């Protein structure tokens, strides 16, 4: 759908 | 705290991060690599100063990050990142910070960490990281 | 334990398992989705019996799983994964097994779970996941 | 080579 390309993202740790 | 968001670049060259022992991870800033060039990423700073500052300069390109862990708990009413480990093919960087609270660990067996996005107030609250091949 | 390693797929329809709220997870088995057909993974089986069997039938394609997570512990002195938790878009499918031990997670925030592998005794000792866009 | 490759992370469990 967009020109941005796209990449995997794991997460969030913390709180 | 305040948002951060880096995006994805190509590998990482260097840590620079800062912690207290009776506290929680204060700041943080990546050296990404761009194609094969150093990129100096944001500085995220807490909201407050007084944390011990640490250099984690990697061996780019051989030497990568394959496991980062840490311990989240509460400081002073707010719950954080006390600490973190970054754990490459070449050694161990850490822990950096105070052991003590509910652990977390992201192994990686194939790609890498491009990237990182989260939050930082008094302390780190949270982060995410980009993956890659 | 006995390795297994299902390889890399292109989502999750159903995740079939068993548990006992004793000890940890038993036996594990995938059914994948492979560009629109469903791919059968093979049904990987404990050594031992006496386990609940749980199926999660995900509503695919729009359902997927977001997060799973679960607790490491021991068990007849062996370190193995005592439960485990998926958590789609769409809901929450357990605990599955016993909930103590060090707690671990992998949230995604962008990407899908698109193949599992690890190693099954009496228990399942470890796993690791496979992850696309 | 010829096979292609995909992101694993893990494992949780015993090391």
């Amino acid at each position: 759908q967009s020109g941005i390309s796209q990449t995997v993202i794991v997460g969030p740790w913390g709180a | 705290g305040k948002a951060f968001d880096d995006g994805a670049f190509t590998g990482i060259r260097e840590i620079n991060l800062s912690y207290n022992k009776e506290t929680a991870i204060g700041d943080f800033q990546v050296v990404y690599d761009l194609n094969g060039s150093p990129y100096v990423g944001q500085n995220h700073k807490s909201f407050i100063t007084g944390f011990t500052p640490v250099k984690i300069s990697l061996d780019f390109p051989s030497e990568y990050i394959m496991e980062v862990s840490g311990y989240t708990g509460n400081v002073s009413g707010y719950v954080v990142v006390r600490s973190l480990t970054f754990k490459t093919n070449k050694k161990t960087y850490g822990p950096y910070g105070v052991t003590s609270g509910t652990p977390f660990n992201l192994p990686i067996e194939n790609g890498l960490i491009v990237g990182f996005k989260g939050s930082i107030g008094y302390w780190l609250d949270y982060f995410s990281m980009y993956l890659s091949l």
